[PDB]
């Protein structure tokens, strides 16, 4: 197995975006 | 705006004045000077529904210097008992400072006050702490010297005895 | 001095005034009643005063007298006392107001009645139960009042006789109660059946409870009495909380064990008294969370003694109702109330609850054929757990002594160890069902991402309940799991609106992710995603974030290491070598602390480094800005210390001591090549600060101590032997910390520390030194004799004054002595005779402090040195040691021993005596002590002498059967200190009797 997919959306873990 | 005095009880050298100093002045005490008999220190905390005033009641713990001991329990409102986490003696000594306590008011609302829980070697493990069980007292560590749970037994006695369990320091 | 008015008007100033004037009355009762003629103005206050406070203190004068004085009393006087407080008591029952609004004061008074009785009672008294007994009869007030009279007699004979009164006084009296015991409750039960007033059968119920900690079960068992207090008085809404209690007592009774007749009146009374509450109080469905948060009434205190009944019967008991199909419901309904009273919020009922269900879950998890009668229980319970799960972590924030601002994790405290056994609860519940459990969390979930339960609380608290159960699920459920959840936490993070919000979910992923290391460690490239994330967190200036970033990082690297230091597939490089390469655009925007705490976890990684060439080279770049900093300031700065009136400099230079202790606390025996780097000249900026601080404090006194320069320097002179102290306490190469590191260093600091001014000596040399001993002492003989001629007496003249100033030096000081004397005694044979006794003098006044801190080790060290005299055989030393000191060390321990408040000393009191008796006795003094008499005659004359010259109260005959008993029991460590506390309870009063010493062949 793998943990790529979760991997990168981590990466996109923002507390400064604005996406609400 | 009423007044409740509060009696402070427990062994020599487990923090009662210095708590209380620290309370009414920011500064914390490094040295041990044992108090004689009581002081009587006024202590007022700020509420969201109004001031409440303490008249607090800082016995002494040594033997040589009780004064009069359980005499100052009279007229009492409410009471905190302290010991020192770092000594098992203190509290083990908690259930005679709590029969004497008792003994003059039978119906208070009680705080039993592990302090020094700042320090690395802790003595009364937390598991062992279980005395207030039975005798329906509140039960907080605390760390004078390093500001843990610092208001929290007043906070609750003043909720006790203003019977507001939202009552909030400000 | 004040008649009775004027009595009156000190203790209402005292009681009801305040201020200055309060103060003034306080003054004058404290003596008053401290005046060991103050007795005869009592009765006279209590004849004649209008104060119910005056009478209390009138009767504490009184028991002062009845506890101490009262067999130097004429016969006559002891009847008179006697009857004027037994018709004193009388009046006041009989006086409705009083009765009503003093209670306080017939309280007291009848517990004065209780320390006549123990003067008296019952060779002197012999009708004092039938006579109490007859006048119950006579009025209601009367016979309520003698419930309070044999409730504090119980207490008083039972409960809290132990270090009050001799073993044999209080055998005599237990002994004397439980021969008039079954009259006793002739009373006590007839009033339980028939009487009507509630404030009655409260006061019965009372006496009841103290007498079940001590009473055979069969008063219980063999009559009614179960059935009246698990039906009749759980109805009546007055006597519900104190039946309870005397319940939760009948359930914890000596009982036989092999007896179905008393099995089933256990059974029944728990049938009874569970049935009742709901025919009565409540309805297992009961919201009994909203009903504490009410507080209607005492249901408070109820509700606890609720819990405390059903957890201490099931926990007992459990069994036998699991034992019959007939009893399932009544097993069902009593956890159900429990699973109730778990919801409430309350944490130290909460833990009361805890308690029982770990002992449950446990079973089910080892007998899990009975876990189908609870699989609702439990299923209900993780519910419970899930949402009161507390935080596992906590920091404290204090500033220090040279004003910074220090963050250091509590640890042992009872919020930590709640998360423990809430913890071992959930993780025994999840096996028993990992469906389950797996499910309640993902919907707890899933109701923080319809908004149905969010708050930050909600989120955190949900975050530890998951955090808890790391190695619970199987590695592949686990996998499925978290990925689910870090998912969920991921779009919860996207869908909240503000930095506020979503920095409490991004930190509750960061949370989860370092909770499980087995998922973490499985996939390098996961792991290293969330390493960089974290080094992105550490530029975000929204509050909280950078410290949650440096304690996630740290604590991952303590528990993933090895996948730092290794090269891994598809990488170029060891990931160290990178985070390295990039520390500085890594730390820019942290604060210096955590700046610190990013080296230390650069440290812990590099340690993992098995190659030491290698290891020395990661080191070596870890450290180059530090070192580059050091390598252009710190010389120069020594050399011209006028370059360290700059704030600033000092400021840098503190800084880089501290990043180096950082690494040093990591990387320990490791960390060596970089301490020698910069050891010399970091032992010139020793002195140079040193020197700086000194002077100013001699020339502006104690407040040059407060000013920032002086703190600045400070910092850098503590952190300098900070860090030797935490790299010698965890050097493994010795030799080299004796051969390069010991010599320089106190040549630095010990005479440096003598010629400062007492007010610049940091009392953290003395820990220094300490370390240095603990660790090499044994290998630098002349180190250590050099150690005491710097610090021995200059520390003493501070510390010899009063008990009270430098707090600091005086816990380090007998640390530091205690250690040298377990590891170099050498050191103190060498010292010239006049240092000795010095040395002897300091160990003395360490026994009269009231400081346990001091006082501990000040015993600790009197045990050791009189073994390692002993251990010296028939030598001169050792004989002349005896001749001088054996018998300073006699009276000293005797002194400490019969004091009112060195109590914490008592158990190595007794052992110190106990072994200096047995050096005489056991016939290991080779010289006579005294300027062919034995030297037990002569002890034991030494101590008659002692004795009857500090205590002249005591009898020749008390002293002669003390000191018989001492001298025979002195091997035998438990019942050699029952005597010495029988001794210490005669010494406070007078007539004992000297028979009382012989409690332990009576035996
Ligand atoms: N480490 C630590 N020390 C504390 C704490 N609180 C108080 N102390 C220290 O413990 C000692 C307590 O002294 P006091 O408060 O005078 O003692 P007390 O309980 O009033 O004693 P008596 O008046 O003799 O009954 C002082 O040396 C304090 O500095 C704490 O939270 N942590
Ligand atoms: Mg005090």
């Amino acid at each position: 197995g793998n943990l790529n997919e979760l991997a990168l959306k981590l990466a996109g873990l923002d507390i400064n975006k604005t996406e609400g | 705006v009423p007044t409740f005095k509060l009696v402070l009880v427990g062994d020599g050298g487990t923090g009662k004045t210095t708590f209380v100093k620290r309370h009414l002045t920011g500064e914390f005490e490094k040295k041990y000077i044992a108090t004689i008999g009581v002081e009587v220190h006024p202590l007022s905390f700020y509420t969201n529904f109004g001031e409440i005033k303490f008249d607090v009641w800082d016995t002494a713990g040594l033997e040589k210097f009780g004064g009069l001991r359980d005499g100052y329990y009279i007229n009492a409102q409410c009471a905190i008992i302290m010991f020192d986490v770092t000594s098992r003696i203190t509290y083990k000594n908690v259930p005679n400072w709590h029969r004497d306590l008792v003994r003059v008011c039978e119906n208070i609302p009680i705080v039993l006050c592990g302090n020094k829980v700042d320090v690395k070697e802790r003595k009364v493990k937390a598991k062992t702490i279980t005395f207030h069980r039975k005798k329906n007292l509140q039960y907080y560590d605390i760390s004078a010297k390093s500001n843990y749970n610092f208001e929290k037994p007043f906070l609750w006695l003043a909720r006790k005895l203003a019977g507001n369990p939202q009552l909030e320091f400000v | 001095d004040l008649d009775i008015a004027l009595l009156d008007q000190v203790v209402s100033t005292f009681y009801q005034g305040s201020g200055v004037q309060q103060k003034q009355a306080q003054e004058i009762l404290t003596k008053f009643q401290d005046n060991p003629d103050a007795w005869q103005k009592a009765d006279q206050i209590l004849q004649f005063s209008t104060n119910p406070q005056s009478k209390f203190i009138a009767l504490s004068i009184l028991d002062k007298l009845i506890t101490r004085k009262w067999k130097l009393l004429p016969n006559d006087h002891r009847i008179g006392i006697r009857n004027f407080v037994v018709g004193m008591i009388i009046s006041m029952c009989q006086d409705d107001e009083v009765f009503k609004t003093q209670k306080n004061l017939i309280n007291k008074s009848d517990l004065t009645l209780v320390q006549i009785l123990k003067q008296e009672w019952p060779q002197n008294w012999p009708e004092f139960i039938p006579e109490l007994i007859g006048s119950s009869s006579s009025s209601v007030n009367v016979c309520e009042n003698n419930m309070i009279v044999l409730k504090l007699l119980s207490e008083e004979v039972f409960d809290f006789s132990a270090e009050q009164m001799t073993q044999a006084k209080a055998l005599h009296l237990k002994n004397s109660m439980s021969k008039e015991f079954e009259q006793i409750f002739k009373l006590c039960f007839q009033v339980l059946e028939q009487g009507s007033s509630s404030s009655l059968i409260v006061a019965t119920l009372e006496s009841l409870l103290r007498y079940l900690h001590w009473i055979p079960y069969r008063y219980i068992y063999e009559t009614n009495i179960l059935e009246l207090l698990s039906t009749k008085f759980m109805t009546s809404p007055d006597t519900r909380a104190i039946t309870l209690k005397c319940l939760t007592e009948v359930s914890n009774l000596k009982i036989p064990q092999d007896n179905d007749l008393i099995k089933r009146q256990t059974v029944l009374f728990f049938q009874n008294t569970l049935q009742q509450i709901a025919t009565s109080v409540m309805p297992v469905t009961a919201d009994l969370k909203a009903t504490y948060a009410n507080a209607n009434g005492n249901d408070q205190s109820f509700l606890q003694d609720l819990a405390m009944f059903l957890t201490t019967y099931l926990a007992r008991n459990r069994a036998l109702l699991e034992s019959d199909e007939s009893l399932r419901e009544l097993l069902l309904n009593a956890h159900q109330y429990l699973i109730q009273l778990s919801k409430i919020e309350e944490r130290e009922l909460f833990k009361t609850t805890l308690d029982y269900w770990h002992n449950l879950v446990a079973d089910l998890f080892y007998e899990p054929l009975k876990k189908h009668i609870y699989e609702e229980i439990c299923s209900q319970l993780r519910l419970v757990i899930i949402e009161n799960m507390v935080r596992p972590e906590e920091v404290l924030v204090v500033e220090n002594d040279e004003g910074e601002i220090v963050r250091e994790f509590v640890k042992e405290s009872d919020t930590i160890q709640l998360y423990k056994s809430e913890r071992e609860v959930l993780v025994y519940l999840t096996h028993l069902n990992v469906i389950d459990t797996e499910e309640i969390m993902i919907s707890k979930l899933a109701r923080q991402i319809d908004g149905s339960e969010w708050s930050w609380h909600n989120i955190n608290t949900l975050s530890w309940a998951i955090g808890s159960i790391s190695g619970t699920m199987s590695e592949d459920t686990e996998k499925r799991f978290v990925v689910t959840v870090i998912k969920d936490l991921l779009d919860l993070t996207v869908k909240k609106r503000g930095k506020d919000n979503k920095a409490v979910v991004a930190s509750d992923i960061m949370y989860v992710v370092g909770q499980y290391p087995r998922f973490l460690k499985a996939h390098w490239n996961f792991l290293r995603t969330v390493i960089l994330k974290l080094f992105e967190f550490m530029h975000e200036t929204h509050e909280g974030v950078q410290d949650m970033a440096c304690d996630t990082f740290i604590k991952i690297v303590q528990k993933c290491k090895y996948h730092f230091v290794i090269q891994q597939p598809r990488e170029s490089e060891p990931f160290i070598q990178t985070i390295i390469r990039d520390i500085q655009k890594t730390t820019a925007d942290l604060q210096p602390q955590q700046v610190h705490t990013f080296y230390k976890a650069c440290g812990i990684i590099i340690s993992e480094e098995r190659s030491v060439a290698e290891r020395n080279r990661l080191l070596s770049d870890l450290m180059q800005l530090p070192n580059m900093a050091w390598d252009t300031i710190v010389e120069q700065s020594t050399a011209n210390p006028t370059l360290l009136l700059d704030s600033e400099t000092v400021k840098i230079i503190a800084n880089i001591i501290k990043t180096n202790v950082a690494v040093c606390t990591s990387m320990g025996a490791d960390f060596y090549p970089q301490l020698g780097h910069i050891y010399y000249n970091m032992l010139q900026l020793y002195r140079a600060v040193s020197s700086m601080i000194s002077a100013q404090v001699a020339a502006e006194g104690l407040i040059a101590t407060k000013t920032p320069k002086v703190r600045g320097l400070r910092t850098i002179k503590k952190e300098i032997l900070k860090l030797v102290e935490t790299y010698i306490s965890k050097a493994r190469n010795l030799d080299d910390v004796v051969k390069v590191l010991v010599e320089p260093l106190l040549n630095a600091v010990l005479e440096d520390y003598m010629n400062n001014v007492p007010d610049a000596r940091d009392a953290e040399v003395l820990n220094c030194m300490t370390t240095v001993v603990e660790k090499v002492g044994h290998m630098i003989p002349q180190g250590v004799i050099l150690i005491l001629q710097s610090v021995f007496e200059c520390t003493l003249d501070m510390i010899n004054k009063d008990f009270t100033e430098y707090p600091e030096h005086r816990v380090e000081f007998y640390k530091l002595l205690k250690v040298i004397n377990e590891k170099s005694f050498a050191a103190f044979l060498e010292l010239p005779p006049a240092a000795f006794k010095l040395f002897v003098d300091a160990i003395c006044w360490a026994f009269k402090h009231n400081n346990r801190d001091v006082e501990v080790n000040g015993l600790q060290i009197a045990l050791d040195l009189v073994k390692n005299i002993e251990r010296m055989g028939n030598v001169p030393f050792a004989n002349e040691f005896h001749k001088n000191y054996f018998f300073i060390f006699v009276s000293e321990t005797f002194f400490v021993l019969t004091d009112s408040d060195h109590k914490s000393g008592f158990s190595k009191q007794a052992l110190l005596l106990m072994k200096l008796i047995s050096l005489v006795y056991d016939n290991k003094i080779s010289v006579p002590l005294y300027q062919g008499t034995s030297n037990q005659v002569y002890l034991s004359q030494y101590l008659a002498n002692m004795l009857s010259n500090a205590f002249p109260h005591l009898t020749s005959e008390q002293i002669a059967s003390f000191l018989s008993a001492l001298t025979k029991q002195y091997k035998d460590l438990v019942v050699f200190k029952g005597t010495l506390r029988d001794f210490l309870v005669q010494i406070k009063e007078v007539g004992g009797d000297p028979t009382d010493y012989l409690f332990a062949e009576d035996k």
